[PDB]
């Protein structure tokens, strides 16, 4: 078993930026990683192509995932609306951490941040499941375009993903 | 405050 690696390409008000690749611990949270593989596939017939980061805070994290309402208020796992929190074994320690955003426990749903910095008070309480493996030059570019609030001063969408490996 | 949630965003 090797660990899935999936890719999103970013574009900002459709202008491709760059590509982003990340590492799933399937080993570790084989549910909530499967879970994220199949929206980036689109194989269940939905997922987060052409989906948009509604929410970046810069110095905090990227939000994404929304594909079905899409101003931030939507979204939906593989298994059904929500999903239970498989395990905490893994934290938020640094830049580059992936995690499912959620409305308290046993809420996962699709949505998503990608952590720019350490946010030790989420540890236990969201479920990390994987890491940027390349591209965060490109995570660092969309911090840029959002704001303390979240707004972002530009439309950055998934233009294009799937898994690599 | 920094929160990641799905709903009510709270500060």
């Amino acid at each position: 078993m090797v660990n899935p690696t999936v890719f999103f390409d970013i574009a900002v008000d459709g202008e491709p930026l760059g590509r982003v690749s990340f590492e799933l611990f399937a080993d570790k949270v084989p549910k909530t990683a499967e879970n994220f593989r199949a929206l980036s596939t689109g194989e269940k017939g939905f997922g987060y192509k052409g989906s948009c980061f509604h929410r970046i805070i810069p110095g905090f994290m990227c939000q994404g995932g929304d594909f079905t309402r899409h101003n931030g208020t939507g979204g939906k796992s593989i298994y059904g609306e929500k999903f239970e929190d498989e395990n905490f074994i893994l934290k938020h320690t640094g830049p580059g951490i992936l995690s499912m955003a959620n409305a308290g426990p046993n809420t996962n749903g699709s949505q998503f941040f990608i952590c720019t910095a350490k946010t030790e008070w989420l540890d236990g309480k969201h479920v990390v499941f994987g890491k940027v493996k390349e591209g965060m030059n490109i995570v660092e570019a969309m911090e840029r375009f959002g704001s303390r609030n979240g707004k972002t001063s530009k439309k950055i969408t998934i233009a294009d993903c799937g898994q690599l490996e | 405050x920094l929160l990641v949630t799905v709903a009510l965003v709270l500060a």
